[PDB]
């Protein structure tokens, strides 16, 4: 029985593969960063609806997906009231800045609000709570490599103001472009494409 | 149906219950255990099957395998 | 007003290396000091690393227009 | 996928299953005997049901009890249907639901001998007492995996998958199924490609094809990047209609004569 | 049947109201999601030769920005609608400046009627919908994504941005149930928005042809 | 030499169970499982019993190996083999299904 | 706190906009029921 | 080569080990841990190579 199954598979799969190859043999990604065919008919405005090669993509997880509302609040809010925690984490020359300055507090509040909006978007986009998703850059590995190179020693108070993180993330969100162009349609497409990664 | 006798009503109810039970489908077998944590629901209830051991979530229903 | 990617794709890099190697093999002037090697392909690779290949790539767009990019203008991947 | 309270209890789901399953006389009938009883009151057989109610021949179509209770039918609707389906040309004298035998009496009033045979045959083969066509039988299985369990965001935040009853038919109707009450018109897919194109739309067909392909490719535990699946789905749904990958779907495209001969039908296309 | 017929009429009315709201015609939030109790209390709940009879539950709705543009929703009683019925409907519509409409036929209309329907197309747009297709609102189905009918200005802007000819865009036939639901005709692009698992959101376009 | 005793005991238990199932089916006690006929449910029960017996025998065999064993080393390394192969070699082959 | 208050009153304005839309729709329904009546 | 950092689990890794104690020090020598391109814990198998 097994041998017969193997013989018929060896005869059928070849034809299946041949038909699959003869139907998409001219499709390609033109320099306009778009997938077309021999008749120049656009099949996808961006390859794979994102425009990324399939080689440099690794499985990851979405931390802000499927948390509990109470847990989500105590993991991405950066409470700026408990000064003891700030002294433990940040250095003394930053705790006073994060306390007195209200612009930093407003900026952090805006960051948490944007995080909540993104969580709602993920929930409405990834039903059934599937954290396992595929993205280009494995951020956890990069953070680990940075820790192991610069010798972070995660016990001492680090010198990294939250505003630095906020501005750095915003600039990196600008540098990573897929749909070049300042046109409103161009910006809308850029935001849509590079949405899950951001 | 309402005007039927007590015996007839009981027989009809028994037949209906038997038909409802027979209409169902047999549940998928497996060794249920709480040693595997399902990543799709966060619960511990689930059932496994050795063949590679396939993991089937009990409440959430997360499907996975371990080699 | 060029909108193509500012990076050199692998295809373009391979073709440029091959064409420069072919030209060098046909007794053409080099664009870098030779440290004592003879394989034309290696010389082409050295020129690519030194960004001195006298070739400009013409990327055709689907519409019909094109953009002329110079090897010493865009960033090399490898 | 059941929508109403029936999703929880199986008592209120069995009726839904019955109404979605095709039931005919053959499924409920046990014996059918024709008799040339001259006088209606004569009643060659011993049955005290015609005198109370009041052509020289009749059909005694006795029904089964177990099947009728399983599908939960009543002789009133059966008689109404059998009378309306064939016009006001017959007179079905049903029986009360108290006797042991579920006998009936079909008579015709206004070559005539075979007419009863023909009519009994064509009604027994197909009558549609309660259900829709195509759908032969319906299963009723609880979801064991997350691919079919109901998911609802709880107020606390956790998803907390719910276990609800779901049906599994053996035919394809979709259109007549979604219109039925106590049926979620949002999650009841069809598992068919050509059917959805005549119900939902081309984009829905693309999504359904993607899901079916992913299901059949990930069944053995293998993994394929979604980009390839999406590219195949779009190419099969680019011209609006579902172009077949065979020689009959790709050669119809206006690609070019030199490209069509490569795949198949060389001399024909040339 | 009586109760089932009333339920079917109510479901059809809800689907029609939702359809009109989707296209852009202004409609009450009340009638948009009215339950069946008020429907009974309104008409009479006796469709079997009673008050809630067809051709009386018709509704006329004007467009949001163009109050001069309306569209009727008829309900002919003839199971096999002919040409005389549509002819008299059109004749009665000619009094008003209305152009669009929507016919709800019990069963499939005769082929001779479709010829007449398409004949009067440039002067009076009218389409048909079998009641069997109105008992469910497809736009709410999980597989069907969220469509947006675009305007000519933005279509031209799109075509000019990518430097791509409209002929090169994907195709979608007018027979598509979504296409008839939104009333889109030939030579008109429709936006599509699908939840992308690899990119969150992905917007594509399709030209009707 | 003890694993053989466990395997033989398990096989005998499975044989007794299937014989009891057959007796019940003959005397008309095994009621039809929902969604299947009498023959279908009878076959399903028999197959489940045999598969459970095979899994028990394989587990008993696996737990009775030594770290110096080579089959187990090649299986845990994953280079070539699987646990079912060791189960078939030592404990019991199993059912020879067709179609 | 003042910003919260102004957001609340803006929501009140949107509520009043809903009221005006409702009243406009009723004011056209009074005229449209006449057509619905004369149609039959 | 280089300074690689990755975490993998061995084939014979008992599931009821991370939850209980001895998480970072496994008696069965599982829970592969590599830091700065140096193997620290675990036994290599197909899951890691």
């Amino acid at each position: 029985e097994g041998l017969i199954d193997t013989a018929v598979k060896t005869a059928e799969t070849g034809y299946i593969q041949r038909r699959l190859i003869k139907s998409m043999e001219s499709v390609m990604v033109k320099y306009d960063a778009t997938v077309r065919n021999s008749i120049n008919q656009v099949v996808q405005l961006r390859y794979g609806e994102d425009g990324l090669a399939g080689e440099s993509v690794e499985f990851q997880n979405l931390a802000t997906l499927k948390p509990s509302n109470k847990a989500f609040e105590k993991k991405f809010r950066f409470d700026y009231t408990n000064e003891r925690a700030l002294r433990r984490t940040l250095q003394e020359d930053l705790v006073k800045d994060v306390l007195s300055n209200a612009h930093i507090q407003n900026e952090l509040e805006r960051e948490f609000e944007r995080m909540r909006e993104d969580r709602e978007v993920l929930r409405v986009i990834f039903p059934t709570g599937d954290s396992k998703v595929v993205l280009p850059c494995n951020l956890l590995r990069m953070i680990w490599n940075a820790q192991k190179i610069f010798h972070i020693n995660p016990r001492l108070p680090s010198d990294l103001h939250p505003i630095k993180v906020v501005e750095g993330v915003k600039e990196l969100s600008k540098k990573l472009v897929i749909v070049n162009g300042d046109d409103p349609l161009s910006r809308q497409a850029q935001e849509n494409a590079t949405l899950l990664f951001n | 149906e309402e005007m039927a006798s007590d015996e007839l009503k009981e027989m009809r109810k028994n037949l209906t219950k038997e038909a409802i039970r027979e209409h169902q489908m047999a549940k998928t077998g497996g060794t249920q255990t709480d040693l595997f944590t399902c990543g799709k629901c966060k619960k511990k209830n689930c059932t496994y099957t050795q063949v590679t051991t396939f993991v089937v979530c009990n409440e959430c229903g997360n499907r996975w395998k371990f080699c | 007003k060029r909108i193509t990617t500012p990076y050199m794709t692998k295809y373009e890099r391979a073709r440029v290396l091959g064409t420069r190697a072919l030209q060098i093999a046909m007794c053409a002037p080099v664009m870098v000091e030779l440290e004592g090697e003879t394989d034309p392909l290696l010389i082409a690779m050295k020129e690519l690393k030194a960004r001195k290949i006298p070739i400009i790539i013409r990327r055709y767009l689907p519409d019909g227009s094109y953009e002329d990019w110079g090897v010493d203008e865009l960033i090399i991947s490898d | 996928f059941l929508l109403g309270q029936s999703a929880r209890d199986a008592e209120r789901a069995k009726d839904i299953l019955c109404r979605l399953e095709h039931t005919t006389l053959r499924k409920v009938t046990a014996n059918t005997a024709i008799y040339y009883d001259p006088n209606p009151q004569s009643t060659v057989v011993a049955e005290d049901q015609e005198w109370v109610n009041v052509s020289p021949w009749l059909l005694r179509v006795e029904l089964d009890r177990k099947h009728m209770t399983d599908r939960k039918l009543t002789m009133e609707q059966i008689a109404e249907k059998i009378n309306a389906g064939f016009g006001d040309d017959l007179n079905c004298i049903f029986n009360d639901d108290n006797a042991e035998k579920l006998v009936l009496r079909i008579r015709i009033m206004n070559d005539d001998d075979v007419f009863l045979r023909c009519i009994e045959s064509n009604m027994l083969t197909d009558m549609t007492l309660q259900g829709i066509e195509q759908i032969s039988k319906v299963y009723m299985h609880l979801p064991q995996t997350d691919n079919k369990k109901k998911i609802i965001i709880t107020e606390d935040g956790e998803f907390k998958a719910l276990q609800e009853w779901i049906l599994e038919t053996d035919g394809v109707s979709l259109m007549r199924v979604l219109s039925e009450k106590d049926v979620d018109p949002v999650r009841t897919t069809s598992n068919d490609i050509v059917e959805i194109f005549t119900v939902l739309g081309i984009e829905a067909v693309r999504k359904a094809l993607e899901r079916e392909l992913y299901h059949v490719i990930s069944f053995d535990g293998s993994y394929v990047n979604y980009r390839h699946l999406a590219l195949l789905c779009d190419t099969m749904t680019c011209r609006g209609h579902l172009m077949a990958i065979t020689r009959h779907g790709v050669n119809r495209q206006d690609t070019g004569p030199l490209m069509k001969c490569s795949f198949e039908e060389t001399v024909d296309v040339l | 049947d009586d109760e089932e017929e009333t339920y079917r009429l109510w479901k059809i009315r809800k689907t029609i109201m939702q359809l009109c709201h989707d296209r852009g015609y202004l409609v009450t939030q009340d009638e948009l999601d009215q339950t069946l109790e008020e429907f009974k209390a309104q008409f009479g709940d006796k469709p079997s030769e009673g008050r809630p009879r067809r051709t009386d539950l018709t509704v006329l709705v004007a467009h949001n920005d163009d109050p001069t543009d309306q569209m009727f929703v008829f309900f002919p009683e003839e199971p096999k609608v002919g040409i005389k019925t549509i002819k008299v409907y059109c004749q009665r519509m000619q009094e008003e400046n209305i152009t669009r409409a929507l016919i709800v036929v019990q069963q499939g209309m005769t082929p001779s009627a479709k010829q007449s329907l398409v004949d009067m197309a440039p002067k009076y747009i009218l389409e048909q919908f079998l009641q069997q297709e109105l008992l469910i609102n497809i736009t709410e189905h999980e597989l069907v994504p969220e469509h947006v009918v675009m305007t000519k200005e933005e279509v031209t802007e799109l075509l000019a941005r990518y430097k791509l000819r409209e002929n090169q865009l994907p195709r979608i036939q007018a027979g598509d149930p979504v296409a008839r639901y939104f009333g889109i005709k030939r030579g008109q692009v429709v936006k599509i928005i699908r939840p992308s698992e690899t990119a969150g959101r992905y917007i594509t376009y399709r030209l009707v042809q | 030499s003890k694993t053989y005793q466990d395997i033989q005991n398990t096989i005998k238990k499975a044989k007794q169970d299937v014989i009891e199932v057959i007796e019940k089916a003959h005397n008309n006690e095994l009621e039809p499982t929902p969604g299947n006929t009498l023959r279908q449910t009878f076959e399903n029960q028999v197959n489940r019993i045999l598969n459970d017996a095979r899994d028990k025998t394989g587990s008993s065999a696996q737990k009775s190996l030594s770290e110096y064993n080579n089959f187990k080393s090649m299986v845990v390394s994953g280079a070539k083999g699987s646990k079912i192969n060791i189960s078939q070699v030592i404990a019991v082959v199993g059912q020879q299904n067709v179609e | 706190r003042q910003k919260l208050l102004k957001e609340q009153e803006e929501k009140r304005l949107r509520e009043k906009e809903e009221q005006k839309k409702l009243l406009e729709q009723r004011a056209q329904y009074v005229e449209k029921t006449k057509n619905i009546l004369m149609f039959t | 080569p280089g300074h690689i950092n990755c975490i993998r689990t061995h084939s014979t890794h008992p599931d009821d080990e991370d939850s209980g104690p001895y998480k970072h020090i496994s008696p069965g020598d599982t829970k592969v841990v590599v830091e700065n391109g140096e193997l620290i814990m675990g036994i290599l198998c197909k899951k890691s190579l």
